[PDB]
């Protein structure tokens, strides 16, 4: 699941079962930290044309 | 393919095949193919949903019905010779044209698109040469593009015109129309309607702002309409010169032929058909929400494209695994490069296909854009005599409005209505010369005769200053007498 | 026995979280408006019932009247039993009985090669499946001629472990074949599964699906490709007769 | 042919026909008046 | 910079055709883009591959470059059929057409070559040093109402006047500059004269 | 800055008031538009296989 972004803590309810999870772009969107279960929300750094 | 009413009408639904016949499996035989579901009905109405080769399919009692288009209502107008028709009476209406005007200004990051931030795939991609550049400047072509339409449609006006305090117009009601102190923003009371009745996270894409806010080009339409609504015409060729709006009119009334005495003896009744105009022009954009659907359509087909552009970034094309990362990860470098180098072909060959598809859409916005900007300054700044082109009717004015990516013109047309039969001649022939209406035309009830304005039913006693000699009593096809007076 | 079922049958297919979204998935599904068979809960005479393709199952009681189940082949046989507060999920009903009366037991068993345990008016429902060296047991129920409320089935149970099967018999059961039919799942903001089209029920519902989307505004759309199947492979060839010469050029003389 | 196809136009020839016969009809008896009106 | 709108298409036509041209370096992932090198450093049945790619890269290079050009192509033929209807329109005309023919009400146009285009010196009256007079849309007298024939009415702040419509000039009001209808009643605004008679 | 849309100005009205105007300046306004590209030919073969 190897990726770039920042995590975040979210609101985002996972079911029990569900071990990642994606977006409406099918990018891997949040996931589940396997140390410890929490949910962790993805969003790509900050990043633009200059 | 299918045919339905539509889920919120109904769940009934009939299917087409479009060129087999029945036999290769209610039922119904066409031109177009084989259509099962729909009831074969034997008279004829315009086309709810068009199946093909005049065969069209509508929701009808509840069944779905298919039958021959019908083209209209067949009526001999009743032409003869020696006969002529003018009306007696005239509606003013107001019809809604709805132009798009741009398309949100879509710029792509194409490399980090395509290689996602790898070092590893740009480095691969850098040996495609000028591609991802050259994509950058075409999308940046057409985002540059959408300025220039918006400033070429509604920057006509050389200064923000303020419309006077009073509003006094004679009577025209225009508070549904100019912009309101309510101030929700500078918009005007149709516009804030047009603003909802029209709707609409992201890697490389992005979408640029547009150039002018809508504030500002609300502010724009404001001042193209005071510019109308103070001075006519004038406001296009020079400096606005102030006239009394019923000046104006009176003006627009004799550029369409009606002399314009037939707006002064009619005025308080004009007035009243054009704020029920108005009116309406509200309340049909009220609720028959689809009518905007010429702008919610490139909106819906932009962000159809768009988003199949993110969804193609999903796809294989054939390699191992449809994530550079998840590949990479497991791939020995030598293999990836040939992994990676069927994604890179396949998402690059895709925007390819996206940029091609935004230049010509943006090719048709911009002849949408040039109508746009020749109808604004036809039939704003002006009063074009163009037999259709500001709407169905005698061109009276117009006035824009501003819509979310778009103009929604409110064309004033005169159409007249309530016509009598008369019978006519194209000359009266007095003492063996032949007197010709000098700009009418004459008509006569049998009982005697008169001269007309050609459109409008106002009769004057037939003068020697309304008719002009000719000729002399023979050659004209089909003349006939009358005692032509000589103040 | 019958009666048809509505939209019902319906479950999270991969185990990954989605939201305010639509997806297209091609898993197995019990098709939207199939018929479930009904069977006698009281032993009246219960039938015992085939297996095909994963079953849709739900029971209709107070009391957990339904209380157990057998799978296998000519029923190593799984085995379901929940009384006594456990789920019970052994595979060792190697002589399950040919009248599998619940209570005293209804099985001979050995070799239990896995036994694992876990924690087990109103309406219970099931999907089994079997796929890929898996045995799927999504469930969920609710309190109350089934329901026509939609309800998406949650997996209680995919354990790593058949034919035909039975049941551990005022109760009622309800029972269903699945199908491959691929379906249009509609997530909630919640990530709840709230409605699904059936993108075969009807030409409505393939257009649904093939949009993508559940209101089809009135108009005309394409749907599919109308390609008939052949309906025979005919050969022929040359009417020719001999093996060829190979037997020369392989083994000649020399070379 | 295989795949490709050519769908019937909606208007056949025979309703263009009877629309430049309606115009025609129009421009004769009334001129320009039908365009603007009745 | 007046004729930057000119110059554009000479530029961008050239950045296409030097892109072009930029693209035969591109090596799209064979082993050099100069197609004879790799031809000598590798053996038919490898070299087919690797010209296989060079191929595709060229192509698709080039059906880029065919592609844009036929969209460019359709954009200056869509502003050749405007240069042609303002040619028509303008020069062999006086289109009154409010906004085309150039700002102002248009009398004349000269057509000029450019190098790839047109200049039109679009010749127009801008009218100018305007003053402002009360008005009335009709004159009673009589208690008929006189409405001007072509021109309108206007006060010289106490006499008044027929002036046509985009010069002021004055005339005395006369039966031969007015015309005559109604009852001095349905006209809002009627001010009273005595309208001569010549 | 924040762009200007240009000089604000009432315009005069009044229900009786007109402005005619006394004098006039006959002007000239280019105005530009491209008629051709080049006529680009493009050997294929040459291009592609040299
Ligand atoms: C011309 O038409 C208008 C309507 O378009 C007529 O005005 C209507 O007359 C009826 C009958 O008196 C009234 O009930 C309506 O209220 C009038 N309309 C409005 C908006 O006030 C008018 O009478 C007609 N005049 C002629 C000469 O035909
Ligand atoms: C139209 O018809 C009416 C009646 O047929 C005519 O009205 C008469 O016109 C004369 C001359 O203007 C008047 O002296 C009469 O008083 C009118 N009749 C009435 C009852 O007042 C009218 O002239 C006819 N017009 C035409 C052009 O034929
Ligand atoms: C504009 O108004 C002035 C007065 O306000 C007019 O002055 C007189 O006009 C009358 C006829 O209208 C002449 O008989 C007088 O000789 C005028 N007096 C002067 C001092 O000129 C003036 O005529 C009006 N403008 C024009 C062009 O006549
Ligand atoms: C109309 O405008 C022209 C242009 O300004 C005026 O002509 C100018 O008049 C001033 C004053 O005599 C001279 O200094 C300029 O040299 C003139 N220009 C030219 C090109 O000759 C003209 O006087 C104005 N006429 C009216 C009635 O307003
Ligand atoms: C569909 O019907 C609902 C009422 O059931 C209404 O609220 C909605 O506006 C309708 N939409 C369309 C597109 O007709
Ligand atoms: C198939 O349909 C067309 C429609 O005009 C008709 O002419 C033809 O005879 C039909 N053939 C059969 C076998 O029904
Ligand atoms: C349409 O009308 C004709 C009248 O001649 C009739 O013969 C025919 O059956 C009708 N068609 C249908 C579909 O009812
Ligand atoms: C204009 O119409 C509105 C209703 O839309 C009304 O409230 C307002 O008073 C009217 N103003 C006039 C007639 O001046
Ligand atoms: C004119 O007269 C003819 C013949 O009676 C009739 O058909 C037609 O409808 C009349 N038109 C009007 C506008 O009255
Ligand atoms: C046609 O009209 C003219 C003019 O009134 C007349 O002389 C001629 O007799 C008419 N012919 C017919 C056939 O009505
Ligand atoms: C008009 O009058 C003259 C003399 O009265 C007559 O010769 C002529 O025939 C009349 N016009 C027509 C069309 O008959
Ligand atoms: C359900 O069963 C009945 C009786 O066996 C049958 O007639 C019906 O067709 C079945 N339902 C469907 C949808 O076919
Ligand atoms: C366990 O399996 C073997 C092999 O099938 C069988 O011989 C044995 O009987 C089984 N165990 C018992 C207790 O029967
Ligand atoms: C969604 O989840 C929130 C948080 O538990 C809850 O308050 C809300 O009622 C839920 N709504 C739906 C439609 O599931
Ligand atoms: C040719 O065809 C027949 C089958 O129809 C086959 O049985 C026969 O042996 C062939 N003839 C010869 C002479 O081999
Ligand atoms: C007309 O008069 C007003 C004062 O009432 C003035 O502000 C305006 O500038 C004048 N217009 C012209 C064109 O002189
Ligand atoms: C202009 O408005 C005033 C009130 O402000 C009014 O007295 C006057 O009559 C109006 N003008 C006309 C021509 O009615
Ligand atoms: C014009 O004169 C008549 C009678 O002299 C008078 O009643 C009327 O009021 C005058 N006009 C105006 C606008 O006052």
């Amino acid at each position: 699941l190897t990726g770039t972004g920042v995590l975040t803590e979210s609101n985002k309810k996972f079911l029990p079962f569900q071990q990642f999870g994606r977006d409406i772009a099918d990018t891997t969107d949040a996931v589940r930290d396997p140390q410890t279960l929490e949910i962790l929300d993805i969003t790509p750094c900050s990043f633009g044309g200059v | 393919s299918v045919i339905t009413p539509g889920t919120n009408t109904s769940n009934q639904v009939a299917v087409l095949y479009q060129d087999v016949n029945c036999t290769e499996v209610n039922v119904f035989q066409t031109r177009a193919g084989c259509l099962i579901g729909a009831e074969h009905v034997n008279n004829s109405y315009e086309c709810d949903i068009p199946i093909g080769a005049g065969i069209c399919a509508s929701y009808q009692t509840q069944s779905i019905i298919a039958y021959t288009m019908s083209l209209g209502a067949e009526n001999s107008v009743a032409y003869s010779n020696n006969s002529i028709a003018i009306p007696t009476n005239f509606t003013i209406s107001v019809t809604t044209e709805i132009l798009p005007v741009s398309m949100t200004k879509t710029s792509v990051d194409c490399t980090m698109y395509i290689c996602g931030d790898s070092t590893e795939c740009s480095n691969l991609l850098l040996q495609y040469g000028s591609f991802c550049t050259q994509l950058n400047r075409a999308l940046t072509g057409i985002a540059v593009e959408q300025d220039k339409n918006t400033q070429e449609v509604f920057a006509q006006v050389k200064q923000i015109y303020k419309t006077p305090p009073i509003k006094d117009f004679g009577g025209f009601n225009f508070s549904q129309i100019l912009p309101d102190p309510s101030k929700p923003s500078k918009r005007s009371f149709i516009e804030d309607l047009l603003f909802n009745k029209v709707t609409l996270k992201f890697n490389g894409l992005t979408v640029l702002p547009p150039l002018l806010t809508d504030e500002m080009i609300a502010q724009y339409t404001s001042a193209l309409l005071a510019g109308t609504i103070t001075s006519g015409w004038t406001f296009g060729a020079g400096a606005a010169l102030q006239i009394p709006f019923a000046m104006q009119m009176a003006y627009r009334f004799n550029g369409i032929g009606v002399t314009q005495n037939v707006l002064y003896e009619n005025q308080k009744l004009i007035a009243n058909q054009f704020n029920s105009a108005i009116g309406k022009i509200q309340d049909s954009l009220s609720s028959t929400a689809s009518a905007l659907g010429k702008l919610q359509d490139v909106v819906n087909q932009n962000a159809q494209a768009l988003n199949t552009l993110v969804k193609q970034l999903s796809s294989n094309f054939g390699a191992i695994s449809s994530v550079l990362n998840d590949i990479l990860s497991r791939l020995d470098p030598p293999e990836a490069e040939v992994q990676i180098d069927r994604l890179i072909t396949g998402r690059l060959q895709s925007l390819q296909t996206y940029v091609t598809q935004q230049l010509i859409r943006a090719a048709e916005i911009r002849a949408s854009a040039n109508l746009a900007a020749t109808k604004m300054s036809e039939c704003v700044l002006g009063q074009s005599k163009r037999v259709d082109f500001c709407g169905k009717g005698y061109h009276l004015m117009s006035f824009p409005q501003s819509a979310p990516h778009g103009v929604v013109f409110l064309h004033v047309t005169y159409v007249p209505a309530q016509e009598k039969n008369f019978t006519t001649a194209p000359a009266i022939c007095h003492d063996g010369k032949a007197h010709f209406p000098r700009e009418g035309v004459f008509v006569s009830n049998g009982t005697h005769w008169f001269v007309t304005q050609r459109n409008f039913y106002e009769p004057q006693i037939i003068t020697t200053d309304n008719t002009f000699v000719s000729g002399n009593c023979d050659v004209v096809i089909g003349i006939v007498n009358n005692t032509v007076y000589d103040p | 026995a019958y009666t048809n079922s509505f939209t019902r049958g319906v479950y999270y297919p991969d185990k990954v979280f989605r939201s305010s979204v639509l997806h297209s998935t091609q898993d197995l599904f019990l098709p939207f408006f199939s018929n479930v068979t009904w069977f006698h809960a009281i032993h009246v005479s219960n039938p015992v019932l085939p297996f095909n393709d994963g079953v849709y199952f739900a029971s209709t009681e107070k009391s957990n009247i339904i209380r157990g189940w057998i799978f296998g082949t000519t029923l190593q046989s799984l085995l379901i039993v929940n009384n006594a507060t456990n789920v019970v999920i052994k595979v060792c009903e190697f002589q399950f009985c040919n009248d599998p009366f619940l209570g005293r037991v209804y099985s001979s068993a050995n070799n239990c090669t896995f036994e694992y345990v876990s924690q087990p008016k109103n309406l219970r429902e099931f999907v089994f499946k079997n796929i890929d060296g898996y045995f799927k047991i999504y469930s969920k129920h609710t309190p109350i001629d089934l329901p026509q409320g939609f309800s998406a089935l949650e997996p209680l149970v995919d354990l790593p472990i058949i034919t035909r099967f039975q049941t551990l018999l005022a109760a009622a059961y309800y029972v269903g074949y699945l199908q491959p039919r691929t379906f249009l799942l509609k997530y909630n903001e919640n990530g709840t599964i709230t409605d699904a089209v059936d993108c075969a029920l009807d030409p409505l519902s393939e257009t649904k699906c093939t949009l993508k989307s559940f209101t089809v505004e009135k108009g005309i759309y394409q749907t599919s490709n109308f390609r008939v199947q052949p309906t025979e492979s005919i050969v022929r060839f040359p009417n020719i007769t001999n093996l060829c010469p190979f037997g020369e050029v392989f083994n000649a003389t020399r070379f």
